């Protein structure tokens, strides 16, 4: 019901690439909460646009002087530059950065701050475009994003790994029943799991895929490192056993079935077939419950609380 | 000639240091060729230093040189940087060790001393005829090099160090290859274990194991290999008993490895299918070997989970091998996964779970020594990046233990460097840039972090740093497996059941005990109980008695009262029986002998605690002593060290370091950013002196370091690498100080609320449940100590017989029912009683030779009763004091001690005959030292002087204005034995202020010793408002702990030079308010233990009437016609003060605090108005007193309701006591501007005069169009009255633009003062305020210029400005301003001014007193506060010195009358009446004007 | 004739003194970081001696041009 307004009246949305490619300002500020970062998004975006980032974290006087010198140099000849955790240098931001922004054509500067941190100065913040980086909440949208970011078995295992990452990132945002604490699995875990899958498929040319090894390594080493409690490890192992069971038929979603690749295909047609079988999937309204294999009570309570909060806030908003 | 010997020793130490520095300088530049041409200026400086050294040597054979050497040490810093660039491992050495290692041109023996700091696993080098043939590990194991290294005199250090480093790898690879060939030949390992080194046998055994497991995995059987491994393990177990110590350690570690092998084989055998067997085999580490690698050192690679790592072939010696738990294997797997992509491995979880040891075990399996670093708050960006650039070049694995300890800014700053090293390792870059320098990057390097999340006072890692690390949880280790394999290796007959019983017992002890903070029973205490059961096998044997005895000796001292019973019940019900206890005859005899030597008493509890401490210190290096304040911890460890020194014959040195009195930079050390050099702290200097052994006196003598303060995590936790198994100290500059086995650390505190479980499990814990000493034993020991500090035998016998214990215990029980300020237990009060009684007996002993036995007994009993009263009930109210003296009189034929009984010169008398007549004149009221004596005043004087003559600390406490400084100064003014220095404390006071206030009163003489400047008089250190110094975030006070250290230990530690001083003739007297007063904080009992506490209540109403009628008689000696009116004025003033204190309380406003200070100020104001005035009638005198009461009492009132209430109170008081027109504030106008005398004046004439004066001031100084009004006339009259006084200061509080600074400037111009407004602005520091105050003080004193200082509220940038102003107003000068060279220049200028004026003043004290008098006379300060709600203004108002000196004049907002007057007077000059107006019909209350 | 200063730029006092001597119109940005050296300019206190008017700013006195 909440997404009905967005999907009915509004026909477009902008990601970070769209807002950085359609803004006249040379300065951008991205805010993110604790235990989430968006630096890799900037790295991939700069790689796509064929430009070099100068990552300059703040917090020390030497880094402040280096940032001043690099800002002057990049205003002289060009090039991008990025500032990490600018709230650690509040005095520098208040004086030098404010004076510089207040006072080239291929020069853009990105600043990353924390939403729960100290208050940034209003005159600086209003003079720069603002982006908020959050993980995409939809499951199928997350699968599509992870697939579009990217023998045939490597591609198929990448597809299954993207599905597993989307499932676990969807499950990790349900506090009392999905897990025990607030675990957040960033892109580094996905990259490490993909490297492990490539290494396993490279060292095993017999095509007898050791799915037990992949299951244990993913559920214990890669995605199980941050897991602290025993029951969270058990549920991660259950999810990895459901996804990486290694069978010809694999119904990870009650409406999506992935046939295993055959021994006569190439990577291009395999990627096309997997994209085609991903495109036909229609996400139901109960995809937060049926896809994650959870009882309806917890999902219903969470959705009801979210709906009550958003409706009360917009009712308080509309009256004035 | 003790001073001569000390001077000779100091000169010899300085000469030895200078000789070592010159030897290093000659080694680096003076001897070697082709090295002076690098820096020609430094070469010339070295030549000049050589000439100076040669001249000094010739003069000595037949200071300044050291200073010149230190000056040219800066020019050698970049040379040392290049030298460290030459050999990467020099980054682990300090500057002095680098100088020693370069200067060893031909001796080559200095290398082995620092090689342990360099490599980390080698303690010495075997030398044979100018060649290297062997290398010796830390554990004593010897490795013989493959080829003998030739040595020449011309070659310098780093070339042969590099070839030795390569030769170590070649030798260990050669031994590994030979051992592997021998094992492949088919021989057993029992003959190979006695030939090659341990790393070679471990690696060959692992390679053989993985090869045979692969061969068996090709098939599907495991029984035969399991049986063979079992026979090998049993053979090693049988061989362990018949081998030497080194072979025992080697066989133990091989047993660890083979037990892991058998565990893996057993896991594989019980497996069902082939796929699960392949899974279990892929999960565990495998040690392969390339058969096509031509390179020798890269022929061994380690495979796990499909990834590969390269063996480094570094010598590791004999490490304590970790038991291969499944958690350890999963940790190895995730470390391999992190290291495959050149990331950084990370571990998080609760403390004591095996993270740093896991990293070290992984490094040892990879055959390299993991360098461990203990992160600290002092690690800024430069230090951390220098450590990173030092571990890049070496290639060793850096483990940053406790990574959360870093500041969050540094965590964000080092993220760029960590990403850079990761990218350089990934892309195979050769050179990376850090600190704007390009450095080589060894491809073997890595970084590890082991943080401890979830504890307070720790930062949280930012995401950009956490994304560069791979973290793994380590919440729960496996205690059962560790205990089982360790007990199997030790040779215990029963291993599995015993380990299960130990783990079950530990779990039951954790679950079934009181859940306080310091009960942690994790892995660390299991390792401790196993290590304590290790050496008990020689006396108890392998079995169950050994483990129950070790469990007792490890856990029991840390248990409480009921937890001990629970522990005993559990131990009796889970284990079969308790073995035969230790005889312990010699040690208990030594404890008894030491106690008899020190005068203590052996009770059951004290002896039990001593035995427990000795047994738990026999194997645990660090001990924490906890319990109640004054329980007996210090006595316990002192007597057990004395007994242990007697028993073992080893001399013992103790360093008692107070942790919280020193900052962290003073304790561990600080780096000077202006030169990037390292300055040693205190603990680091002590450890370096112990390690270096210049004189070799610490070879066989133990060292104890006692941290006698609270356990601050930010202080103690920085020694985490010291306390644990690492036993190393990691300095920020890179120095690694090893901890010797005999070096032990003690902790002494009372509360463990703020401590962390990380630093609790590291140290052994000893809890003091109850007091170790009985009460009567405490009297006995105190009496014996006081006697030793001093016929005598008869006096001692009768005094000891006087203390009847049966009455004493009931007296102590009845003492508990009274109310006590600064609540201290009666057990801690006996010091004052015993010391006071002994001092009185020793003082009156000179008259004890001329009286009978009964009179002697009666006098001594009365003195003991007086001492007991003033000790036990000396800090209670008057009624409680009367009740206690009645009780002690009841509980003791003996002479009765009344409420005012005393002894004069030897007859018992009272204070009624000791009250003298006072000839108080008129002019003597202004003198602050004039005190009118009463019974209470003279009694307090006698008891305070009595306590101070007994060499004890005194804490005078009472409500403000009780008279604490009054009684003290009046008692010490008539005595020529002590001097009083005035120190006032604020919310921000440091030890440096106390030391500065004593530098101009005391002398540093080396014999260090802080003797007073005078030689016949002691010095009294008066500290005022001890409550005011605030707590930190961890509930501790710097100043209070400094005072405790100065009282008990009789000294302190000098911060910059790190030498212990000893205080000799300084007594500490403290003044404070009760803790129930707002703004005050409680103080720890560890400070109030050492000092006597006295309650000083307010004088009674009739008493105050008596003193103030004496004052009024003194005043009215001027005017004799009103001599009969002194008593009504005293009664009226006392009633007025009582009514003001009762009605206007603190509940209405913050600054409604009244005191007898107000009455004294009223009397002094009445005196000034009488003296500077004409002949007064009765009505004029009444109006004068009413005006003085208005300007003293009602100035601080804020509300118009309060003003009207005070006016009607004044009317009521005048009508009641003094049978006169309006006496309102607007109707009383007393001023001396209109005449030559302080007479009452009218309104219009005063307004006209002030109009003319304001016009002249505007035309003379600056133009401001301000309109006179009646309220401003009253305000300017009271400001002029306040500034006319001697030592008169103001605090004008009111809204902005009411007119405060312009009014003060106009008053100062009227009185001829000089306005000095500080020009404090933005980006201004404390230094500019120092210069402003110093210039103002100099212009006030030297130039005799009357200076008025206006300090606006916006001119206080920091709280230190407020502290400086508080010091200025409390004393008369600033101790911090005039010190050293500035002090000498000030004294020279003061001497020149005194000679110019013509006074014959020559002594320092007289000149300083004249300076103080001049600055008090000629300086007045007027404050200005706009908003009294702000925190800075609230602290300014609530400050002790500012409130007790300034006359608070509340300007307030403009009332409607002032607004109407100024509006009429400023719009009367414009034509407003040009139109018709009809008068409206409005109410009287609605209209504000006429 | 206008001139732009700011409290966050070094050399503020010298430029302000030169502008006061010349008589130009001065605008200062970033007023939330007010500098108390100009407190005498804010208070508009004047010292008159003949046809000249002097104002103390910081350490040394300067003359107000009148415009
Ligand atoms: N066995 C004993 N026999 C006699 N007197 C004892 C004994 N044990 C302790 N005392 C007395 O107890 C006093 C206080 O003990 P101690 O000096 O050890 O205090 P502490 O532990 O340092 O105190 P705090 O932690 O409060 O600073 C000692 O001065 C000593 O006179
Ligand atoms: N097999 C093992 N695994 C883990 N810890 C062990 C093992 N054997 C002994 N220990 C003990 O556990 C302790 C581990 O300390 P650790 O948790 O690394 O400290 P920190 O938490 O400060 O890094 C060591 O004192 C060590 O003696
Ligand atoms: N003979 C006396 N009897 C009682 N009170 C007196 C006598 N002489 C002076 N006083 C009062 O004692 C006060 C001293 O108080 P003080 O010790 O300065 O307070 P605090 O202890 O808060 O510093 C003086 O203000 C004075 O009014
Ligand atoms: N009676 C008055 N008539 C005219 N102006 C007044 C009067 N009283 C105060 N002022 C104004 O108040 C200002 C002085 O206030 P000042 O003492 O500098 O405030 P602050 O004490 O907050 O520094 C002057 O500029 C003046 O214009
Ligand atoms: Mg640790």
């Amino acid at each position: 019901a909440l997404n009905w307004f967005k999907n009915e009246f509004f026909v477009d949305e902008w990601n970070i690439a769209d807002v950085v490619a359609n803004s006249e300002n040379n300065y951008f500020t991205m805010a993110s909460e604790r235990d989430v970062d968006g630096t890799f998004k900037l790295i991939e975006l700069a790689k796509a646009s064929k430009e070099s980032l100068k990552i300059i974290p703040l917090g020390s006087i030497e880094n402040l002087n280096y940032a001043q010198e690099e800002i002057s140099k990049s205003k002289i000849e060009g090039g991008w530059i990025l500032l990490q955790n600018i709230q650690m240098s509040l005095s520098w931001v208040k004086t030098y950065l404010h004076k510089h922004v207040e006072e080239h054509e291929k020069f853009k500067m990105f600043m990353t701050c924390h939403l729960t941190g100290d208050k940034l100065p209003a005159p600086l913040l209003q003079r720069t475009d603002r982006v908020v980086y959050e993980d995409i909440p939809g499951i199928l949208d997350t699968v599509k994003d992870l697939w579009g970011s990217q023998g045939v078995w490597s591609v198929y295992c990448t597809f299954l790994l993207s599905w597993f990452h989307a499932l676990i990132t969807a499950r990790t945002r349900l506090v009392p029943h999905g897990f025990s604490k607030k675990y957040y699995f960033n892109d580094c875990d996905f990259q490490f799991a993909s490297v492990y899958l490539e290494n396993v498929l490279a060292t095993n040319s017999t095509n007898n895929i050791p799915w037990a090894q992949v299951r244990d390594h993913i559920a214990t080493i890669v995605y199980g490192g941050k897991i602290d409690e025993e029951k969270d490890l058990e549920v991660v192992a259950k999810l990895c056993a459901h996804v990486f069971c290694g069978s010809d038929n694999l119904q990870i979603v009650p409406g999506v079935r992935i046939p295993q690749p055959l021994l006569q295909q190439s990577e291009e047609e395999e990627r096309a077939r997997l994209t085609a079988i991903l495109s036909n999937t229609i996400e139901p309204a109960d995809s937060l419950s049926s896809w994650l294999q959870l009882p309806r009570e917890s999902i219903l309570d969470y959705e009801r609380l979210q709906a009550k909060e958003v409706a009360s806030s917009t009712e308080q908003l509309l009256q004035e | 000639l003790e001073s001569k010997l000390t001077k000779l020793s100091e000169i010899q130490v300085n000469w030895v240091e200078v000789q070592f520095y010159w030897l290093d300088l000659y080694g680096i530049l003076g001897e070697n060729l082709d090295i002076q041409n690098f820096l020609p200026l430094e070469t010339s400086k070295f030549k000049s230093l050589t000439s100076e050294y040669k001249m000094i040597t010739t003069r000595a054979f037949q200071k300044l040189t050291i200073d010149s050497l230190k000056m040219i040490k800066s020019s050698l810093s970049t040379f040392l940087e290049r030298q460290r660039r030459q050999f990467p491992r020099f980054y682990f050495l300090g500057n002095d060790d680098l100088l020693k290692i370069i200067g060893s041109g031909k001796h080559h023996d200095q290398v082995s001393k620092f090689m342990k700091k360099m490599f980390g696993s080698i303690e010495s080098i075997i030398f044979f005829e100018d060649s290297i043939t062997g290398v010796r590990s830390v554990e004593g194991e010897v490795l013989n090099l493959n080829e003998k290294i030739e040595l020449k005199d011309s070659i310098q250090a780093q070339e042969w160090l590099n070839i030795l480093d390569t030769e170590i790898k070649l030798s260990v690879f050669t031994q590994f290859r030979d051992c592997l060939g021998q094992l492949k030949d088919g021989t057993d390992i029992e003959v190979v274990v006695s030939k090659y080194i341990f790393q070679a046998i471990l690696l060959s055994a692992q390679v053989m194991w993985t090869e045979l497991v692969e061969k068996c995995l090709q098939t599907n059987e495991f029984s035969k290999y399991w049986k063979e491994v079992d026979m090998k393990i049993k053979g090693l177990l049988d061989k362990l008993n018949k081998s030497s110590d080194n072979v025992k350690k080697k066989i133990e570690a091989l047993l660890v490895e083979y037990l892991h092998f058998n565990n893996v084989i057993g896991q594989l055998k019980n497996c069902s299918t082939k796929e699960e067997a392949r899974l279990l085999w892929a999960k565990v580490q495998k040690f392969y070997q390339k058969n096509d690698t031509l390179d020798d050192l890269n022929s061994v690679f380690i495979s796990q989970s499909g990834y590969l790592l390269q063996y480094k072939f570094e010598y590791i010696g004999i490490p304590e091998r970790l038991i291969y738990t499944p958690l350890l294997l999963v940790g190895f797997a995730t470390l391999t996964d992190s290291l495959h992509q050149k990331y950084g491995g990370c571990f998080f979880g609760p403390a004591g779970t095996g993270k740093t040891e896991t990293v070290k075990a992984f490094g040892q399996n990879l055959g390299r020594v993991v360098v461990v670093f203990n992160c600290d708050d002092s690690f800024d960006y430069q230090v951390l990046s220098r450590l990173l650039v030092g571990i890049t070049q070496i290639g060793a694995w850096g483990c940053f233990d406790e990574f959360n300890r870093l500041d969050e800014k540094v965590l964000s700053a080092v993220s760029a460097n960590i990403q850079q090293i990761q990218n350089g390792l990934q892309v195979g870059k050769s050179h990376i840039t850090l600190l704007e320098e390009e450095t080589p990057l060894s491809p073997h390097t890595a970084v590890f972090i082991t943080l401890n999340p979830g504890y307070n006072g720790r930062s949280e890692l930012p995401e950009n740093l956490k994304k560069s690390f791979r973290e793994f949880s380590m919440k729960s280790p496996q205690s059962g497996t560790i205990a089982e394999m360790i007990l199997q290796i030790m040779g215990f007959e029963d291993s599995k059941s015993l380990a299960s019983k130990i783990v079950h017992f530990l779990e039951l002890l954790s679950s079934k005990c009181s859940s306080m903070n310091h009960y942690h029973f994790g892995l660390r205490t299991l390792k401790g109980v196993l290590r304590n059961c290790s050496p008990l096998v020689s006396e108890f044997g392998e079995g169950e008695k050994t483990v129950v005895e070790s469990l007792k000796r490890v856990i029991l001292p840390s248990l409480g009262d009921t937890d001990e019973l629970v522990f005993k019940d559990e131990l009796s019900k889970i284990f079969d029986s308790a073995g035969t206890p230790l005889n312990s005859k010699a040690i208990v005899q030594c404890l008894k002998d030491a106690g008899q030597r020190s005068g203590f008493s052996m009770s059951e509890e004290f002896l039990k605690k001593c035995m427990q401490f000795y047994y738990m210190q026999k194997t645990q290096q660090a001990l924490i002593l906890v319990g109640k304040a004054g329980c007996g911890k210090t006595a316990t460890w002192k007597t057990v060290i004395d007994a242990m020194a007697i028993f073992d014959g080893h001399a013992n040195v103790v360093y008692v370091i107070d942790t919280k009195v020193l900052t962290k930079e003073s304790l561990y050390g600080s780096m000077l950013k202006a030169t990037l050099e390292w300055r040693d702290g205190l603990f680091t200097s002590i450890l370096r002196r112990v390690n270096d052994d210049i004189t070799g006196t610490f070879k066989n003598s133990r060292i104890w370091v006692v941290f006698d303060s609270d356990l601050d995590p930010e202080y103690v936790e920085a020694m985490n690498s010291v306390l644990d198994d690492n036993k190393i100290l990691t300095l920020p500059n890179g120095e690694r100080l090893p901890i010797p086995p005999n070096f032990r650390i003690l902790f002494e505190t009372d509360n463990l609320d703020h401590t962390t479980p990380a630093t609790i499990t590291r140290c052994g814990l000893l809890w003091f449940s109850t007091d170790v000493c009985s009460i009567s034993s405490k009297i006995d020991h105190l009496l014996n100590k006081s006697y030793e500090a001093l016929e005598l035998d008869k006096l001692k016998d009768l005094i000891s017989d006087s203390f009847d214990m049966a009455s004493l215990t009931n007296i102590f029980t009845c003492s508990n029912d009274l109310v006590h300020i600064l609540g201290v237990r009666t057990f801690n009060k006996l010091e004052t009683a015993v010391q006071l009684a002994v001092h009185l007996i020793s003082s009156y002993r000179q008259w004890f030779q001329n009286l009978d036995d009964k009179s002697l007994k009666d006098v001594i009993t009365l003195l003991i009763k007086r001492s007991l009263l003033y000790a036990l009930a000396g800090d209670s109210t008057g009624e409680s004091q009367r009740a206690f003296i009645q009780t002690i009189n009841t509980y003791f034929d003996s002479q009765e001690l009344s409420d005012y009984s005393t002894i004069v010169i030897l007859s018992f008398s009272s204070f009624c005959s000791e009250i003298p007549s006072v000839s108080l004149e008129a002019h003597e009221v202004m003198r602050p030292d004039i005190v009118i004596p009463t019974i209470d005043t003279i009694k307090h004087e006698k008891i305070f002087y009595d306590l101070l003559n007994s060499k004890r600390g005194i804490i005078l406490c009472g409500p403000p204005g009780s008279g604490k400084t009054m009684i003290m100064n009046n008692a010490l003014r008539n005595s020529s034995l002590y001097d009083v220095v005035g120190i006032n404390f604020s919310k921000d006071t440091t030890t440096e202020h106390i030391l500065s206030a004593l530098h101009r009163h005391t002398n540093y003489v080396t014999t260090l010793t802080l003797l007073p400047k005078s030689d016949i008089k002691n010095l009294v250190l008066f500290c005022d408002e001890i409550n005011l110094p605030k707590l930190d975030k961890y509930g501790s006070q710097n100043v209070v702990l400094f005072l405790r250290q100065l009282m008990e230990k009789q000294g302190f530690w000098k911060t910059p030079e790190n030498k212990w001083v000893t205080i000799e003739r300084i007594h500490i007297v403290g003044a404070c308010n009760p803790p129930t007063d707002p703004g005050r904080i409680p103080m720890s009992e560890r400070f109030t233990r050492h000092a006597a506490i006295l309650y000083l209540g307010y004088p009674s109403g009739k008493s105050l009437s008596q003193i103030y009628e004496i004052y009024y008689k003194a005043i009215f000696k001027l005017v004799p016609e009103f001599r009969s009116y002194t008593e009504p004025f005293a009664r009226a003033s006392v009633h007025l003060y009582n009514e003001c204190k009762a009605r206007y309380s603190t509940g209405l406003q913050s600054h409604y605090l009244f005191s007898p200070r107000e009455l004294t100020r009223l009397v002094r104001g009445v005196y000034t108005a009488i003296n500077t005035g004409p002949r007064q009638t009765l009505r004029s005198l009444i109006r004068l007193w009413a005006y003085e009461a208005w300007r003293i009492f009602a100035d601080r009132l804020v509300g118009v309701k309060e003003k009207n209430s005070f006016e009607q109170l004044l009317y009521e008081t005048v009508d009641k006591y003094l049978p006169l027109g309006n006496i309102s504030s607007t109707s009383l106008l007393f001023s001396g501007l209109l005449s030559l005398d302080f007479k009452e004046v009218n309104k219009t004439d005063l307004v006209n005069f002030i109009e003319e004066r304001f016009k002249t001031f505007c035309d003379e100084e600056l133009e401001v169009p301000m309109v006179i009004h009646e309220s401003m006339v009253d305000h300017i009259l009271r400001i002029d009255r306040a500034l006319k006084q001697v030592q008169g200061h103001m605090m004008l509080i009111g809204a902005s633009r009411t007119g405060k600074t312009i009014l003060t400037r106009f008053v100062a111009w009227l009185n001829g003062l000089k306005i000095v407004q500080p020009k404090i602005h933005r980006h201004s520091n404390l230094s500019d305020f120092d210069m402003i105050l110093k210039k103002a003080i100099s212009d006030c004193s030297l130039k005799e210029s009357r200076t008025c200082l206006i300090i606006d509220e916006s001119n206080i940038l920091e709280t230190a400005f407020l502290e400086r102003m508080n010091t200025l107003l409390a004393n008369a000068d600033i101790p911090d301003l005039f010190q050293g060279e500035e002090y000498d220049k000030l004294l020279n200028n003061l001497r020149n001014k005194t000679r110019s004026l013509g006074l014959l003043l020559d002594t320092e004290q007289e000149l300083y007193d004249w300076f103080v008098g001049e600055i008090a006379k000629n300086l007045h300060v007027v404050f200005t506060i706009c908003d009294p709600t702000n925190n800075k203004s609230s602290a300014m108002i609530s400050s002790p010195a500012l409130f007790n000196r300034c006359i608070i004049n509340w300007m307030g907002d403009w009332d409607t009358k002032t607004m109407s007057q100024v509006a009429n007077n400023m719009v009367d000059v414009v034509p407003m009446e040009f139109t018709d107006f009809i008068v409206p019909e409005v109410n009287k209350e609605l209209v504000f004007t006429e | 004739k206008t001139v732009l200063l700011s409290f966050l730029e070094e050399g503020f006092v010298k430029r302000l003194e030169n502008a006061v001597r010349f008589g130009s119109v001065v605008i200062i940005q970033d007023g939330e970081f007010f500098d108390p050296i100009i407190s005498r300019l804010i208070s508009r206190e004047f010292n008159h001696a003949g046809n000249r008017v002097t104002v103390e700013i910081g350490d040394h006195e300067v003359d107000v041009s009148g415009d």
